[PDB]
């Protein structure tokens, strides 16, 4: 019964920047590996970025390195992606989810294959003129 | 006549001191002191 | 008589074209004391 | 003030063989990490091969595979590259370059990247009838 909510997104002029934040309800952080994941119309669901569980390796995509940073409070709990400079092309969804143990990058395995446990609603964000 | 004593070891300086008006008239003369330390110095650098 | 405590802090110290102002000195002509720091520059005599 | 020098290169004919030499003027061998990168015109520069900095181990890129071999002597302070049966393709200009550390395929990160700190001037080779 625990709930992943995100806060954040909305309509942004291109070069803008925002912070995305997701909440654990009922699971604590620096346990378990969240990533962000993103939803495009008429696409397939491909990934932001992820934290481990201990201390926390920060990985990121091809498309989104050096723009997109990722940081973990465990005081408030909350994992929090920030956008700056935005282009055109992002105006999607964007979902977080968790999932048990360090799993993100250990061995021939990397985080696009979605198959974690925990889900959330997701926020769209939107970028036009 | 005043008394000093500096050392340096493992970056600890000390000052060692003694405040006597007796000489008379011999510039080292005869008798025996202890010096009282007075001011403790941590800095850690090294001396040549 | 003390202890050690270490991190990683590949989060806060990389940066994308690597770090350089990190420095180290790997040739040095006599083993230093404990406690000491060596912040002198000087050419290194490898060879007569 | 660190100077890298390349003395090599010209005219060789086709199955030939030659010995491009890289010495450091300031730095020391032994220390760094020495890779080569060859760059021809219409065409972005590639790398060839090199040395990480404790013994030694060489790595070859897929088109110079047991072809081109690389040596460094630290009696003369010089990194050796040896080339032999050279075909048409290899007309191109060298560089020697020097990195910080055994930056040479330590985890996932591979000396593909020109990001080195030490560059050079190159020397020109051409392979012709």
């Amino acid at each position: 019964q625990v709930q992943l909510q995100e806060s954040g997104g909305g309509l942004v002029q291109p070069g803008g920047s925002l912070r995305l934040s997701c909440t654990a309800s009922g699971i604590a952080l620096h346990t378990h590996a969240t990533g962000w994941f993103r939803q495009a119309p008429g696409k397939e669901r491909e990934g932001v970025s992820c934290i481990s569980s201990g201390d926390g390796t920060t990985y990121y995509e091809d498309s989104v390195e050096g723009r997109f940073t990722i940081s973990r409070d465990n005081a408030k709990n909350t994992v929090y992606l920030q956008m700056n400079s935005l282009k055109l092309e992002d105006t999607a969804v964007y979902y977080c989810a968790a999932d048990p143990g360090a799993v993100c990058h250990s061995g021939s395995y990397y985080y696009t294959d979605d198959d974690f446990y925990y889900r959330g609603q997701g926020t769209q964000v939107t970028v036009s003129s | 006549l005043r008394e000093f004593v500096f050392k340096n070891i493992d970056g600890y300086f000390k000052i060692y001191s003694k405040h006597t008006p007796i000489n008379l008239g011999r510039d080292l003369p005869q008798g025996f002191s202890a010096l009282e330390p007075l001011v403790d110095l941590p800095i850690g650098i090294n001396i040549t | 008589t003390g202890c050690v405590i270490a991190w990683n802090s590949n989060k806060l110290d990389s940066k994308v074209g690597g770090n350089y102002n990190y420095r180290y000195r790997l040739f040095r002509k006599s083993n230093l004391k404990p406690f000491e720091r060596d912040i002198s520059t000087e050419i290194y005599q490898a060879g007569n």
